[PDB]
């Protein structure tokens, strides 16, 4: 019961989860947090 | 000095048409070819000279042979719609009350017409109304073929058409090409360049794709954009392999 | 024949591959009254087999170029 | 209906056809002669 | 590799532009040493790709 | 079908000619048919 | 340091010719990301990686 509640929490973290975008000077839209998502990705795996 | 020769340059297209018209059942064989040759003989000496016109013994062969097919199909469809109506039939009324000379009449129309160019329509209308008197040509319509055209043409986006609305002539010539490929293995498309053509024959494989549910594979080439050697083969001099 | 068939397809295939697609039909709706039969095209058309040209004179060549420029200046907007 | 109305409205479309075509080419030749136009390769074969 | 600007070769820039934009093919026309592929090719130094 | 079997009694060819559509070809499969023969066609090109 | 300094255009052409492609496809790329914010959807765009 414990192992499958894993599996449901982290497919609910990555189908809602969505990269951080900002605008940078009118010319583009880039990404930050990137410290967030590499440390999920390391505590998920 | 090898071979003997001999020069056979016209044949006696009236003794063919007579007899090849008399052993499908014709039972007026003498007079259908006596107007049908000196027709054919009027279509060339009468209508406009194009380098896609042919009169000759081929075509006679077509035109009776088309004639002999619909014949056939006539006393077919004779045959079951007095069998749907009452319980009458019989060989020798049926075969005595049939219009052989309209039969006649409509193979020609739909062996011939279609290669002919718009003024010369009425020019072959009035030579069969000369030397076939009376007689009618009421071409068939093919319903299912028209709805089935109309979706291709609606899926693909093109202009749709019948009678004389926009799109009536192309969709005329889709026909008469279905007519042409039922009759003949050999198909010429004749045309200005961006007449039509390319887009008639797409649509009506198409379309007989979605109506008689057979899979229509069309195989474009190109006979001037290679070599005759690789459009036909080549035969190894050395190792004598094909 | 040709004229619809401009007008269908860029009322119905957009030009990327929707607002391109709207600009499309707004497009086609303005250009419609032109593109009829007696038209200005029709007679341009008409006229400019009269002029001379560097080489023969193809009506399908000059639909296509004047369709591919449309498409250009759906892109522009 | 008239086969001979046929026969002869077929002989005069060939006929203005071929004359147009001969009477064009002959202004060509002419104007070519005197060098108003320059010498095209279709008019340098007919001139040859 | 330098093109001066005139009435002829802006037009011609922009027709040349709004014809490949599309990937249309096209043939240019002209007398030998007119400018065709000078045209064709300051046309293409608007599109990098 | 006179001209061939006299070319094939003299043990020779026989070379029908004329314009096409004259039922060259046919008549003489209709002569091999006719004897009871296997009869071959070949469109010979410059490439026999 | 290519857009805000107008000399590299003299200095470097086509190396700012190289650049301007390499940015157009880095702004197609984003462009591509952001109307899909989802991970996942990044993820699956075809040849990312
Ligand atoms: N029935 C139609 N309604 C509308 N547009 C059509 C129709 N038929 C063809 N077209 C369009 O008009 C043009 C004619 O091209 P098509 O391939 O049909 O010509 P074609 O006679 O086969 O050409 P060619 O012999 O020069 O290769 C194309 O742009 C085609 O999309
Ligand atoms: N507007 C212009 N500005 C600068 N040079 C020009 C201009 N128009 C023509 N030229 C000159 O004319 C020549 C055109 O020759 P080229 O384009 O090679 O002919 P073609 O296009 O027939 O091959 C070029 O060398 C160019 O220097
Ligand atoms: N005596 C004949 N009776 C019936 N049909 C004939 C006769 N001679 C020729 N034909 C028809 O003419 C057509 C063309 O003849 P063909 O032999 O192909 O001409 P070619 O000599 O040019 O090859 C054939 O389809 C054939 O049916
Ligand atoms: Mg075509
Ligand atoms: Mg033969």
């Amino acid at each position: 019961m414990a192992l499958e509640e894993f599996l449901k929490q982290i497919r609910e973290v990555w189908n809602t989860y969505e990269l951080d975008l900002v605008n940078y000077q009118n010319k583009c839209r880039l990404i930050r947090g990137w410290d967030d998502l590499f440390n999920k990705v390391k505590e998920h795996i | 000095k090898l071979f003997r020769s001999l020069a056979m340059t016209k044949p006696d297209r009236q003794l063919i048409a007579q007899v090849m018209l008399y052993s499908q059942g014709f039972r007026t064989a003498e007079v259908l070819a006596n107007k049908i040759v000196p027709f054919f003989k009027l279509c060339d000496e009468q209508l406009s000279s194009q380098s896609h016109y042919d009169f000759g013994l081929r075509a006679l062969k077509s035109v009776l042979v088309s004639a002999g097919n619909v014949k056939r199909e006539r006393i077919q469809k004779i045959k079951r719609e007095k069998e749907e109506r009452g319980e009458a039939v019989d060989e020798g009324e049926i075969a005595e009350n049939l219009p052989e000379q309209e039969i006649l009449i409509q193979s020609v129309c739909e062996t011939m017409v279609p290669k002919l160019v718009a003024e010369d329509i009425p020019l072959l209308f009035s030579l069969l109304s000369d030397v076939f008197p009376g007689v009618q040509y009421h071409r068939g319509e093919m319903t299912a073929l028209r709805e089935e055209l109309k979706k291709v043409c609606q899926e693909m986006y093109l202009t749709y058409g019948d009678g004389e609305e926009v799109g009536g002539m192309w969709v005329e010539k889709v026909l008469q090409l279905y007519q042409i490929t039922q009759i003949n293995h050999g198909l010429m498309m004749v045309g200005p360049s961006g007449s039509g053509k390319s887009m008639a024959w797409r649509v009506l494989l198409k379309a007989l794709e979605r109506l008689e549910g057979v899979e229509g594979v069309a195989h474009i080439i190109d006979p001037k954009a290679i070599s005759k050697d690789h459009l036909y083969g080549t035969l190894d001099p050395n190792t004598r392999e094909w | 024949m040709i004229f619809n068939n401009f007008l269908a397809r860029l009322r119905s295939i957009p030009l990327d591959e929707s607002p391109m697609l709207q600009i499309q039909r707004d497009a086609a709706t303005i250009m419609q009254p032109y593109f009829t039969s007696n038209g200005l095209v029709t007679k341009a058309l008409e006229h400019a087999f009269q002029l001379e040209h560097i080489m023969d004179l193809t009506r399908l060549r000059c639909l296509g170029s004047l369709f591919s420029m449309l498409h250009q200046a759906c892109r522009n907007v | 209906k008239d086969p001979l109305f046929r026969f002869f409205e077929r002989e005069v479309k060939m006929g203005a056809k071929l004359l147009q075509d001969v009477r064009q080419d002959l202004a060509d030749v002419v104007q070519v002669c005197e060098g108003k136009k320059k010498q095209t390769n279709y008019l340098r074969t007919l001139i040859n | 590799d330098v093109v001066v600007p005139t009435l002829d070769t802006v037009r011609h820039e922009a027709l040349l532009y709004t014809w490949l934009a599309e990937h249309k093919p096209l043939v240019l026309c002209g007398p030998p040493g007119s400018g065709k592929t000078m045209t064709l090719f300051s046309a293409l130094r608007a599109l990098p790709d | 079908y006179l001209t061939m079997t006299q070319a094939l009694e003299a043990r020779l060819g026989g070379s029908p000619f004329g314009p096409a559509g004259t039922g060259k070809t046919e008549s003489v499969k209709a002569l091999g048919h006719q004897l009871g023969r296997f009869v071959l066609v070949f469109n010979c090109d410059e490439t026999f | 340091i290519f857009t805000g300094s107008a000399d590299i255009k003299h200095l470097l052409p086509v190396e700012t010719q190289r650049f301007q492609s390499i940015s157009t496809e880095f702004l197609a790329l984003m462009k591509k990301v952001s109307k899909s914010p989802l991970v996942m959807d990044v993820l699956n765009i075809q040849g990312v990686q």
